[PDB]
RNA sequence: GGCCCCCGGCGCGCCGGGCCCGGGUCUUCCCGGAGUCGGGUUGCUUGGGAAUGCAGCCCAAAGCGGGUGGUAAACUCCAUC
RNA sequence: CGCGACCUCAGAUCAGACGUGGCGACCCGCUGAAUUUAAGCAUAUUAGUCAGCGGAGGAGAAGAAACUAACCAGGAUUCCCUCAGUAACGGCGAGUGAACAGGGAAGAGCCCAGCGCCGAAUCCCCGCCCCGCGGCGGGGCGCGGGACAUGUGGCGUACGGAA
């Protein structure tokens, strides 16, 4: 029975829960299984990065996320196309290809090859045999390094361009910024209506000839 | 290539043709035993897409299935309890009668191991079925790569587990908004994840 | 005079220049090839028409031709399914009427 | 810590606080929520007027961030940007006004609550009140929309 | 820290086999899983609400089609598989 | 009234293989209550929960979009944090109740049928030799059997593919 005021409450505690409660005091002792775990990859993987592959730029969905960039699953078709990587070897090389992802805009593209031959400017590739072939790098850039890469290879910065101080010409100052909005707000709403009349209007002005 | 022809025809199953021949097999079917080993896929086409291959140790029993839904075992009425569940007669199974065909194909045969089934016709009493059988054990399958995954030992009773075409579909799984329920592993499992305390150390 | 791109109104959103990419082999499915068209009448021909087909042909031979697609919208399920059937059906009974005029 | 609670302190007597003409039997109300309209009505309707009945339209595949749309007051609208543009301005002596991305600093909308500072900016901002606009222009500054 | 066993795992040599295994550029061809989808339905199920998912029964397809696009339907553009 | 093909079917203590029961903490498929709550109760709730049956593995299941979205767009599955006790359901009472986005753990992608080309170019079992043999394999040689054109193998599968 309630008594004088307060949130009338609904828990959740009706169902046999007790017989599924888990507990976490594994945690520490996972955290570290990951963590060697993690550390035993590395050393397998022995000059490649512990990241993992490269992966592309891309940005979030949604209106609210949208000016956020993060990493993506994997390179486009095209970006590999584009930088001139044949994708069964780009997976050998240890750039992340996803093969679903569309490509709408240009600036997301150019952006992604860059990406991919930055990428390949500063890579390593160690050649098959001791013995050396072609592209297979000098044992200059090899010996000075077959250095694993801590951390996300190339880390993404989402990043601002600082705009300098302008001096407001007779025009942004002439601008009606709300009113613009509510005007660009009804035309929306109305669009369709006012082309209905038109064509209707249209209809009655081609009827006043027969 | 004739499987095609063969492929459109068999959509044609209200046409003159189709209907003869599924009236005549129908017959047939029902005139034996509820398994027996077919010695040949009556549709060839059907078994391919569905991943039968023409070599040693493939096998193929056609299996009757008695039609219709479920009515609940309870003697007389009697399912004693809230008049909710006081239904035993418009009340229907799980699983879908082509699973029932598989299962039970897979229970009569334990070394064989289902891969895959197909319809061959279906009276107002009946429905039969064609279920694709292999040999883990053959070495003509054990050999071939590309089969044996099959000879491992997780794929011990597809058909009994949910695991074929057919089982799979009551299982209520795919991709998008349309699902939700079975968003872990299968139905059972989100119900778990959602219906756990995850009860943290500093909380 | 001043054109701000906005977030609210008909041609809103971010103004991006678009790419126009090959579009993905995926999307061409259900394309009617030249060799599977001429399985699939080869087979009409061998098959036939089903039965609510040849009565709707009787339907729409008498230009009754709503009472038709009501018909097939019971028969088939949708309407834009009935009208497409319909459609179909019509042509065939063209290609017939051309046919018996020789 | 038990030590500090009141069993301790009731440990001897009875009725453990309880009292003994009625006792702490188990569910005496109903259960929880139980009697909202019938038996624990006053409650109710004198501490969550409205609890009972509904109210507008349903919304079915709700989803929160379409609706994003976070504010900002011109109260604190110089806050977003270092100090030293703020004074590197009322100064300079060009008249310039440095610029203020406010979708930038996470705030999509800029509403209007506040004196703002005699002093010129132009506001970039997605959605502007219509005060807002008007305090920015009466500094001598520029509303701006961006997408 | 030591010695002794054994076993693993990886490094080099020899032999036996297999194995003549690319990429871009322009042309000519090639292309998709039916009693399934979909509909009606009844029963269970779901937060899913003029049907979220699974079922039985009846109907029962198409190929610039089909499916999705969280309010039933018709017209219409788009998007997306 | 024979002999011979094949088809469909039998029988063998025929040669050689496999399956059967157990365990069941975790896992997959079915089945499925009622105490209980609602201060009564029938829908609801308890709960797709206990009991019931089936089948597994060291994990299982899931998984490479007939996906999300509606953005300047993301990009298999699983797991955690969040979304959120929210959208929604509900004698709109009791009560119940997800998903996308966002941040992480991890990260890996592939193969058929078909359509086509290639003298079936493929497979199984026999028997003789050389090695190897306590996870029955390699190489060679047999007019030695059989499977297979009612389609085996190489190329190839939507991210396009072939010539
Ligand atoms: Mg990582
Ligand atoms: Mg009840
Ligand atoms: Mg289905
Ligand atoms: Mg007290
Ligand atoms: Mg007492
Ligand atoms: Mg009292
Ligand atoms: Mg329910
Ligand atoms: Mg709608
Ligand atoms: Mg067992
Ligand atoms: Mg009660
Ligand atoms: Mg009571
Ligand atoms: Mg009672
Ligand atoms: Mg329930
Ligand atoms: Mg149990
Ligand atoms: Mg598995
Ligand atoms: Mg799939
Ligand atoms: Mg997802
Ligand atoms: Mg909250
Ligand atoms: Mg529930
Ligand atoms: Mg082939």
């Amino acid at each position: 029975a309630p008594s004088r005021n307060g949130m009338i409450l609904k828990p959740h505690f009706h169902k046999d829960w007790q017989r599924r409660v888990a507990t976490w005091f594994n945690q520490p002792a996972r955290k570290i299984r990951r963590r060697k775990a993690r550390q035993a990859r590395a050393r397998r993987i022995a000059p490649r990065p512990a990241s993992g592959p490269l992966r592309p730029i891309v940005r979030c969905p949604t209106v609210r996320y949208h000016t956020k960039v993060r990493a993506g699953r994997g390179f486009s078709l095209e970006e590999l196309r584009v930088a001139g990587i044949h994708k069964k070897v780009a997976r050998t090389i240890g750039i992340s290809v996803d093969p679903r992802r569309r490509n709408k805009s240009t600036e997301s593209l150019q952006a992604n090859v860059q990406r991919l031959k930055e990428y390949r400017s500063k890579l390593v590739l160690f050649p098959r045999k001791p013995s050396a072939p072609k592209k297979g790098d000098s044992s200059a850039e090899e010996l000075k390094l077959a250095t694993q890469l801590t951390g996300p290879v190339m880390p993404i910065r989402n990043v601002f361009k600082k705009e300098k101080a302008r001096v407001i010409t007779e025009e942004e100052k002439n601008f009606k910024a709300f009113a613009s909005l509510r005007m660009a707000r009804a035309n929306a709403r109305l669009f369709g209506i006012r082309a209905k009349r038109a064509k209707e209007a249209a209809e009655q002005d081609v009827e006043k000839k027969k | 290539g004739a499987y095609k022809y063969i492929q459109e025809l068999w959509r044609k199953k209200q046409s003159d043709v189709m209907r003869f021949l599924l009236r005549v097999r129908c017959w047939q079917y029902r005139q034996l035993s509820a398994l027996h080993r077919a010695p040949r896929p009556t549709r060839p086409d059907k078994a391919r897409r569905l991943g039968y291959k023409a070599k040693q140790g493939y096998v193929i029993y056609r299996i009757r299935v008695r039609r219709g839904g479920r009515k609940r075992p309870v003697p007389k009425g009697a399912t004693y309890g809230k008049p909710v569940h006081h239904g035993v007669n418009q009340l229907k199974f799980a699983r879908s009668l082509q699973s029932v065909a598989e299962e039970r194909a897979g229970r009569h045969c334990g070394a064989l191991r289902v891969l895959n089934s197909y319809w061959v016709g279906e009276d107002s009493t009946y429905k039969f079925f064609e279920v694709i059988l292999i040999d883990p054990f053959h070495k003509a399958i054990r050999r071939n790569p590309d089969t044996q995954w099959i000879t491992k030992p997780v794929h011990k009773h597809r058909e009994m587990r949910g695991l074929t075409s057919a089982g799979r579909k009551s299982r209520g799984l795919g991709k998008g908004h349309k699902f939700h329920h079975t968003i872990g592993g299968s139905r059972r499992a989100a119900w778990r994840r959602r219906n756990t305390l995850q009860l943290h150390r500093y909380r | 005079a001043l054109r701000y791109p906005m977030a609210v109104g008909l041609n809103k959103g971010h103004k991006v220049t678009k790419n126009v990419s090959k579009p993905r082999h995926s999307r061409r499915r259900g394309r009617l090839t030249k060799h599977t068209k001429f399985v699939r009448d080869m087979i009409r021909e061998v098959c036939g028409f089903a039965p609510y087909e040849r009565r709707a042909m009787e339907l729409l031979k008498v230009s009754k031709d709503k009472r038709a697609l009501k018909f097939i919208k019971k028969r088939v399920g949708t309407h834009i399914r009935a009208k497409r059937k319909r459609e179909e059906l019509s042509s065939v009974l063209a290609a017939m009427r051309k046919a018996a005029a020789k | 810590p038990s030590r500090l609670r009141k069993t301790r302190k009731l440990r001897g007597h009875v009725s453990h606080g309880h009292g003994r003409i009625g006792k702490h039997r188990k569910h005496p109300g109903g259960r929880g929520n139980a009697g909202g309209m019938h038996h624990h009505r006053i409650n109710f309707d004198k501490y969550h007027p409205g609890y009972f009945g509904k109210v507008g339209m349903r919304h079915y595949h709700l989803k929160r961030n379409q609706s994003f749309c976070p504010t900002v007051n011109l109260d604190k609208l110089w806050t977003l940007v270092s100090e030293q543009t703020r004074v590197n301005a009322a100064k300079n002596k060009t008249g310039a006004a440095p610029i203020i991305d406010v979708v930038r600093s996470g705030y999509y909308k800029v509403l209007g609550k506040g004196k703002l500072p005699k002093q010129p900016v132009i506001v970039k901002a997605k959605f502007f009140s219509r005060r807002a606009e008007e305090k920015i222009k009466g500094v001598g500054g520029a509303c701006v929309l961006v997408a």
